[PDB]
């Protein structure tokens, strides 16, 4: 059987409408994409032994990203504009894992992602650590691709 | 020429000759160890160094 996919190589591509060039930014800690369907349980009168689950509404999670405090990229300059309320532009994000050669084995492809939260790491006098800042986006739809679905 | 009254002032002291007074009496012991003076340590660092 083919070997499963490990989780320490990944590219992320962003495409805003403010910014003319699509840019690719390296992260440390992409959190993880959930997708819940939100059923509800109904209880019938004469039926006491089975359950009844009724499908309603697909809920998508959130894209939480982590990287170090490095030079100003086109994405930390873009969260600065949205969190100062100077723009409300959102982007189409493409996230993909890479195998041993270079090849994309799975792709996640988020749509209309909106920057909603910046979170700075701690400043501590005895710490021995890189200052990590936490970024967080809310998207509208999600569409996973690739050969390793 | 060292004249052993100078040994009693200058030379070090060996460990094998000792007496242990324990309360109101002396008890002859063979070994004795652990008479240390040990301190803890408190530190503080701020962002300026």
């Amino acid at each position: 059987m083919s070997t499963p996919a490990v989780s320490h190589r990944f590219l992320v591509n962003f495409l805003f409408n403010n910014i003319p060039n699509p840019f690719d930014i390296a992260f440390q800690r992409i959190s993880g994409l959930s997708r819940t369907l939100e059923v509800s349980q109904h209880r019938e009168g004469g039926e006491n032994v089975r359950n009844l689950w009724l499908a309603e509404q697909v809920n998508h999670g959130s894209l939480v990203l982590e990287r170090g405090v490095m030079n100003a990229s086109p994405l930390t300059l873009q969260f600065d504009r949205v969190l100062r309320r100077e723009s409300t532009q959102w982007a189409n994000v493409v996230i993909m894992l890479l195998n041993e050669l270079s090849l994309p084995v799975t792709t996640w492809t988020l749509s209309h992602a909106l920057p909603v939260r910046w979170q700075m790491g701690d400043l501590d006098a005895g710490s021995n650590q890189v200052l990590i800042n936490t970024l967080e986006l809310r998207y509208q739809d999600m569409r996973m691709l690739g050969v390793k679905l | 020429a060292i004249t052993a009254d100078d040994i009693a002032v200058q030379y070090p002291i060996p460990t094998y000759r000792f007496i242990v007074t324990l309360g109101d009496e002396q008890v002859p012991f063979t070994s004795a160890s652990g008479l240390d003076i040990n301190f803890d340590t408190i530190e503080y660092r701020d962002g300026t160094g």
